[PDB]
RNA sequence: CGCCGCCAAGGUAU
RNA sequence: GUGCUCGCUUCGGCAGCACAUAUACUAAAAUUGGAACGAUACAGAGAAGAUUAGCAUGGCCCCUGCGCAAGGAUGACACGCAAAUUCGUGAAGCG
RNA sequence: UCUGGUUUCUCUUCAGAUCGCAUAAAUCUUUCGCCUUUUACUAAAGAUUUCCGUGGAGAGGAACAACUCU
């Protein structure tokens, strides 16, 4: 079956599957974050309620008991995945927030990105920024390694920085991309960086103690950006071997992380598609967009 | 949808109706409070 | 440009509201136009403060106009908070100011 | 909740008896309305955008499922590529030059944003008519 | 964000308007009869403002 | 005594923009029939167009299908009087103000505050239609209902603005032809048009032509619809299907029958979903 | 008690609302479809999404209607069949009596 | 509404009065097809009370006794809110209450 | 809360306060006069019965009418209204009760019996089915749904009032005196007590106006027309069986 | 040892 | 439109950045229905004799008044319906 | 060597401090004194509000914010 599910009033800007399987998170333009069981009869339960902007961006922590939403109204919140009640509202940025993380394995670690071009690095016992990295320009996608001793992130600067939290130097910059940069995605392993840019590329790039130093490992194509200017955001498949990423022609693109052949393009909305993913035990794909419905395409 | 004269139709601001007594006094233990009513015989 | 439209409003045209805040009738009044005409305490009380703040903001014009000099207006303006019921008719319609205007007349004396 | 009961078409013939007003959804007499939360920049900057050349995108989700077409007047789309009112243009063809008095000094000479510009049978009808 | 202007506005308004014998303003003058409600809450703070004898 | 979400709308008045902005309030002008306090809203439809804040309430709205503003229906986009002329069931409403119009207005409202999706009494025949009122059902109407209305001082020549004057200019308007029920002049010149229109001429003679070329039968016109579609209007003499040309031939014994069936397909007779093409037969032996 | 609570608190902000209440936040759109006319009327629009703010209602103002309007009590609830016992008649005497 | 003041105090008690031996005599009289002749008990109750304040004993016969017997204890009623009434208004015009001719003038009948 | 309240004729509703003896309220806002009022059990509501035709709901700390009850065509005797749905229950002199709805304001059910108007209700507390009182045929009825369990014996006088007590028995005040007892397991009449006259009263003129039981239901005490209070205890006998 | 300071509806009908 | 930046090669040409869609649109109206009051002429004034204090009930009548005071001619409008007693007709049923 | 902020303008609830080094009116329930009925009243207590202002607290800016407390 293909499922389609509906309830967001407005644009739908993300969405995430449970680390373990059973229910999805999704949330946009409205300020909702509505939670769905994956199986049963795709039903649908907590409503998380009092964020004042617009939801930029879920994630779940590895546990999957708690869930992080990155909003305009500058504050990142930390919700409990079990109950549906507020942790903490983490007060920092003095514009929009654009984007977060959360460091799988090591303890509990936070990265935000905003308009005013920093990028803070939070620990949520501590109620206060840990380190702040001036930029220049806005800062809109942020990912963690696997190590948690690198902060990635991606600007409109067309080029990705990689940030070492002991020596709070920029450490490398990726050139390769001709315009901003609008997601970006670690592999499970850790091994490769996705990132999707207006320019309609999807790079890939290696991180690795030992690096060729002219990480362009491959490209892909097909994935077009347009005049709405929505952030873009692309996603591993839970084994590494599918690459999903959302476009503006209301085409899913999923591509084969070796040959680079399109293995899916799908129809169905009617909109541009903001986020796509990928179930982490099936072959699953959650498709969200900003016609405010959500489907969820087997493979 | 359409209610009498004392709800929006009206701006007879009219006297003896002010908010005067605007909180209740409650009885308190040392009374005949219902809490020591669900127990004496 | 109230208390004269009120008038206007309510399709009287025989008080005639002056500006030093009177009303006069013109006409000697039968019964259908008697009873529609004779206002309360809240147009009555309104005239006559408005004709307090009248008379003050009159003596603060009569100094401004450049013939009249600040102790002048001193007791004169003294004279005005402290004998009222003497020349604005205030009392008439609310009598609990009466005892406020013994509390000027009073305290006159301490003066 | 499953895409497969709500993808699940009605059996039928579509009941014809009905008009093609009354048998289509609705909530209060006129159309199918719910409240959103759309960001107000774009908007208002479409908004401008059909107000002054008249076109723009289209917004629904669930007409075609693929959709991303623009309306109005089509061939001013892309005669001008795609602009926007917010953004300069690649040219600047049949402008307008005014003239300006910012001394702030002449007595009845000074035309700033208040200035005019250097530009600046039927009366017997109308007499037959009233 | 909303600061002062010229005090030569209040006097056109009122120039303008007058004693409200014309069929121009007719719109206005109800709301003139709507300003009777609030009249001494302006009386009240006239009178607590008024300019000392050792001031101009 | 009412409030209101939304109003009806029809597309001939919100404009040609769908990006429209529009403001509210909680109790704004009264009703111009039975003076009651809906909720006026206003907005901009157009550049050159004027507002068109509101015209009567919800709920006179509610009962007749009607729009908003500019007092048509819905369905189609006609008058009132056109409707229930040609479906012949009025619905009636008083005239005077306390007599018996907000007793029943009130009334009608209050039995109403349950479903506020389908009127009173039109739900049960507003189905059969599509027949004598599709033949006028303007589809793009004319966008010159929603242009302001005339302005003074160009009628006699004193605009100072010139230009920027935003109503309208150099329109001189007609004192020949410019409520609720009745009576609309420039409509019974709509209903004078609607039976003047434009008809084959009919030959002088004594009701021959009892023969009839009917064609556009492709694969949804049968032999056996069609006479039983015949069969209402009466009896046959001889009928033949012919299927190089996909067409029909009926007749009548007494004319008069298919005579109305005359009146019936003038690019008018729509069963099957299709304009059927009708020409006139021979009735001569030729 | 939160029914009728509410319903006393619009009350109060109905029957006394003289004293320094906020208009509302009209920062919200409706999307509402054309689903009674559209195939060519104003061609493009699908579902029509619309921006609806209020009008700041200045507190230098009388009510404008007349709120003086008497009507005769219209039909009530309908009536409920009636179910009482079988009716007696007594005698010709106890109804003399 | 509008409350009860003291004008409207005997205005009142007999509207009561008359409106509770209606609904009692609408729900005390048998199925017959008449009721009071839509007026019949009240003028009886009326007349009881003229013939009390005469001390005419008020023997009609021909009459059922429960309606009789529930105009004495109505009359009763009404005598004694009328006599517990006029002490207290004699005993707040002896010792100077209240200086109302009406009260003073009917408190003499009342007596 | 320790204050009271009071209504009557004058067309105001008093709240008496117990702290100082003075009235804080003063409700005011019915068309006509006032028979009967009732508290809710845990919320500061009151609910009162009127003249004209109609109930109304009176909010506490607000003095305001939150909701009028209009649905009869004559006056309202009495009034109850509890925690468990249904709230109101209206008895009214146009032969009818009616089951309300507190919060919409809309009637829920309306009960057609008793020739002879409707005059006493009364909750129990403890179980469901409440009983009414009327002149002819008293009844008894149920909470949800409406249900007509039983009617009683031949109480033929025209009353007034009913008290219930939580062990079984049941009190009965009429207008010529007599009052009769109850039971609830079955519907006996147990005593057929009349009260006889004070003195300073006639013959006919007891009628019973008011019953109620203390909170630890050992006395029961009435009021009746005789501007008296007659108070009852229990018998400590054994030789009164039922046949 | 030094009270007290007054308006109107009540009448020339609707 | 305006300011800044040689930013691109003439102070001038160009490019970028910032500012980002008000208005019951009117001074009018062919104008719209025109209720109160005043003027004209009628009718005229509660309680089974006359002059009359009044307080009330109703709702499709209003006015003055801040009114949960009050007063407007008791503020005005409040009328013939007999019901069961006698007889005739018709219907339902019983011996 | 690092630490790095007084005013002004907008919401945000709590107030228990002569919230204000002073002090207005109204309502109810009672006692009075003028009084014919009432609103205007007299002046004492009891308990509520209304109203002119005030106290400390969360944010967003701007005003020399870079003088410099630390
Ligand atoms: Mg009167
Ligand atoms: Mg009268
Ligand atoms: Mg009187
Ligand atoms: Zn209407
Ligand atoms: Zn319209
Ligand atoms: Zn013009």
């Amino acid at each position: 079956p293909i499922m389609l599910l509906s309830g967001h009033e407005g644009e739908v800007y993300c969405c995430k599957f449970h680390p373990n399987g059973s229910t999805l998170a999704s949330a946009g333009f409205d300020r909702l974050i509505l939670l769905w069981n994956v199986y049963g009869d795709c039903d649908n339960y907590a409503t998380l309620k009092g964020h004042s902007g617009a939801v930029m961006e879920l994630h779940y922590n590895t546990d999957g008991s708690m869930l992080f939403s990155a909003s305009t109204d500058k504050t990142v919140a930390v919700w409990d995945s079990e109950t549906g009640e507020r942790v903490k509202r983490l007060k920092g940025h003095t514009s929009f927030v654009n984007s977060c993380y959360p460091a799988r394995r090591g303890p509990q670690l936070v990265c935000t990105g905003s308009d005013d071009g920093t990028v803070k690095l939070w620990d949520i016992r501590k109620k206060a920024a840990i380190q702040t990295f001036q930029n220049t320009y806005q800062v809109l996608a942020v990912t963690f390694n696997d190590t948690s001793d690198q902060i990635i992130s991606g600007g409109i600067d067309n080029d990705i920085k990689v940030w070492d939290l002991r020596q709070n130097k920029l450490t490398y910059t990726m050139r390769g991309h001709a315009d901003s940069v609008t997601g970006l995605s670690l592999s499970s392993e850790g091994s490769y960086l996705l990132s999707n840019a207006m320019d309609n590329t999807v790079r890939v790039w290696d991180v690795r103690p030992f690096a060729p130093k002219e990480r362009c490992v491959k490209i892909f194509q097909g994935n077009v950006h347009n005049f709405e200017k929505n952030l873009l955001r692309c996603s591993w498949s839970p084994d590494g071997s599918k690459i999903a990423a959302g476009s503006a022609d209301r085409f899913v693109y999923v591509w084969d992380t070796t040959s680079r052949r399109i293995l899916y393009k799908l129809p169905g909305h009617a909109g541009s598609i903001n986020e796509v993913a990928f179930h982490p035990d099936e072959p699953i794909i959650i498709s969200a967009s900003s016609d405010k419905r959500l489907y969820m395409g087997e493979i | 949808k359409g209610e009498g004269d004392l709800s929006q139709l009206s701006k007879q601001y009219s006297s003896r109706d002010l908010p005067s007594h605007t909180k209740i006094k409650y009885r308190q233990t040392t009374q005949d409070a219902p809490e020591e009513v669900r127990n004496r015989d | 440009n109230m208390l004269n439209l009120l008038i206007h409003r309510k399709n009287l045209n025989y008080l005639h509201l002056d500006y030093n805040f009177n009303l006069k009738p013109v006409k000697t009044l039968t019964t259908k136009e008697r009873k529609k005409s004779r206002f309360g305490n809240a147009f009555h009380l309104c005239r006559e403060v408005l004709r307090l703040t009248k008379l003050v903001v009159d003596s603060h014009v009569q100094y401004r106009l450049g013939n009249v000099d600040a102790f002048q207006l001193a007791d004169g303006l003294q004279y005005i908070f402290a004998h009222v019921g003497q020349l604005t008719g205030m009392y008439r319609y609310k009598y609990k100011l009466m005892r406020q205007i013994r509390m000027c007349k009073d305290l006159k004396h301490l003066i | 909740p499953t895409y497969e009961t709500m993808f699940a078409p009605e059996f039928g013939p579509e009941n014809p008896f009905r008009t093609q007003q009354m048998a289509a959804p609705r909530n209060m007499l006129s159309g199918y309305a719910e409240p959103a939360h759309i960001n107000d920049f774009m908007f208002e900057q479409q908004r401008r955008t059909f107000a002054t050349y008249g076109y723009a995108l289209d917004p629904s989700l669930d007409n075609h499922q693929v959709s991303a077409k623009y309306i109005g007047s089509v061939e001013e789309a892309e005669k001008n590529q795609g602009l926007t009112v917010f953004e300069t243009g690649q040219k600047k063809t049949e402008k307008r030059k005014k003239f300006k008095e910012n001394d702030a000094s002449n007595i009845d000479g000074f035309l700033g944003p208040w200035a005019k510009y250097v530009d600046e049978e039927e009366q017997k009808e109308l007499d037959e008519i009233t | 964000q909303k600061e002062d202007m010229p005090p030569e506005h209040v006097r056109k308004i009122i120039r303008d308007h007058g004693d409200m014998t014309n069929r121009k303003f007719r719109h206005d003058k109800r709301v003139y009869l709507g300003a009777l409600k609030y009249m001494p809450h302006a009386v009240l703070k006239l009178l607590e403002n008024m300019p000392m004898p050792w001031e101009q | 005594w009412e409030d209101a979400d939304f109003p009806i709308l029809c597309q001939t008045c919100l404009g040609e923009n769908p990006y429209i902005r529009m403001t509210k309030e909680k109790y704004g002008k009264e009703c111009k029939i039975c003076a009651r306090p809906f909720t006026v809203f206003r907005w901009c439809p157009g550049v050159r167009m004027r507002f068109k804040k509101t015209e009567v309430c919800q709920t006179c709205s509610k009962l007749k299908n009607v729009c908003q503003t500019c007092l048509l229906d819905l369905e189609y986009g006609l008058p009132i009087q056109v409707r229930d002329a040609g479906l012949s069931f009025k619905d009636d409403m008083p005239k005077s103000d306390v007599n018996k119009e907000y007793y029943t207005q009130n009334m009608e409202r209050e039995i109403s505050n349950s479903d506020g999706t389908r009127p009173v009494g039109m739900l049960g025949k507003a189905t059969s239609t599509s027949d004598m009122l599709l033949k006028l059902a303007r589809t793009t109407p004319y966008y010159k209902r929603n242009r302001p209305h005339i302005c003074s001082f160009w009628v006699k020549g004193e605009c100072k603005r010139g230009e920027e004057c935003p109503y309208r200019h150099e329109k001189p308007t007609d004192p020949d032809d410019p409520r609720y029920y009745g009576i609309n002049d420039p409509v019974a010149d709509k209903l004078l048009k609607r039976a003047s229109t434009m008809p084959r001429l009919d030959p002088p003679e004594d009701k021959t032509i009892t023969t009839l070329y009917v064609g556009g039968l492709g694969d949804t016109i049968t032999e056996t619809d069609l006479r039983n579609h015949f069969y209402q209007f009466g009896e046959i003499r001889t009928i033949t299907v012919v299927q190089r040309q996909q067409c029909a031939f009926i007749q009548f014994a007494t004319r008069q029958a298919a005579e109305v069936a005359a009146e019936k397909s003038f690019n008018k007779l729509i069963v099957n979903g299709r304009r059927l093409n009708v020409k006139w037969g021979r009735s001569q032996a030729a | 008690r939160v029914a009728l609570e509410k319903s006393v608190s619009q009350k109060v902000a109905a029957a006394m609302p003289v004293r320094a209440a906020d208009k509302l936040a009209p920062a919200q759109y409706i999307r509402y479809t054309p689903s009674q006319q559209g195939v060519a009327f104003n061609s493009g629009a699908k579902q029509r999404v619309i921006r609806m703010v209020e009008m700041q209602k200045d507190p230098m103002e009388p009510p404008r209607f007349k709120i003086n309007k008497k009507i005769p009590r219209g039909p009530p609830s309908p009536p409920a069949p009636v179910m009482h016992s079988p009716s007696r008649k007594m005698t010709v005497k106890e109804q003399q009596e | 509404a509008k409350t009860v003041t003291k004008q409207r105090v005997e205005s009142h008690f007999d509207l009561e009065l008359r409106a509770a031996v209606m609904h009692d005599i609408l729900d005390m009289m048998p199925e017959g097809i008449k009721q009071n002749k839509a007026r019949t008990i009240l003028q009886h109750l009326s007349e009881a009370w003229r013939c009390w304040k005469a001390n005419i004993p008020w023997k009609v016969p021909g009459l059922p006794t429960p309606i009789e017997n529930m105009i004495l204890r109505y009359v009763k009623a009404k005598a004694d809110w009328w006599t517990n009434t006029a002490h207290y208004n004699r005993e707040r015009i002896r010792r100077g209450a209240t200086v109302d001719k009406t009260v003073c003038k009917k408190n003499l009948g009342r007596l | 809360s320790p204050y009271l309240f009071s209504c009557g004729e004058d067309k105001q509703v008093k709240c008496w306060d117990l702290e100082y003896n003075k009235v804080i309220r003063h409700y005011h806002g019915h068309l006509s006069a006032v028979y009967g009022l009732d508290l809710h059990p845990t919320i500061d509501v009151l609910v009162t019965c009127s003249r004209d035709s109609t109930a109304r709901i009176w909010d506490v700390r607000t003095k305001a009418s939150v909701h009028t009850l209009s649905g009869h065509t004559n006056a309202v005797a009495t009034v109850r209204c509890q925690a468990a749905e249904p709230q109101i229950i209206t008895g009214s002199h146009d032969t009818t009760i009616r089951l309300w709805d507190l919060v919409a304001g809309k009637t829920r059910v309306t009960l057609t019996n008793h020739k002879k108007s409707v005059r006493a209700v009364v909750l129990h507390p403890r179980h469901y089915t409440f009983a009414s009182g009327s002149p002819d045929n008293i009844k008894q009825w149920k909470f949800p749904d409406g249900s007509f369990i039983q009617n009683l014996s031949g109480h033929n006088a025209i009353i007034n009032t009913l008290t219930v007590n939580s062990d079984g028995v049941l009190v009965s005040g009429a207008d010529n005196g007599t009052m009769h007892l109850w039971d609830w397991r079955t519907g006996y009449n147990f005593q057929r007590v009349h009260a006889a006259v004070q003195p300073g009263s006639l013959d006919s003129e007891s009628g019973i106006f008011a019953c109620a039981f203390d909170q630890s239901e050992s006395r029961l005490l009435t009021a009746e027309a005789d501007k008296t209070i007659k108070v009852y205890r229990e018998d400590d006998t054994a030789t009164e069986e039922t046949h």
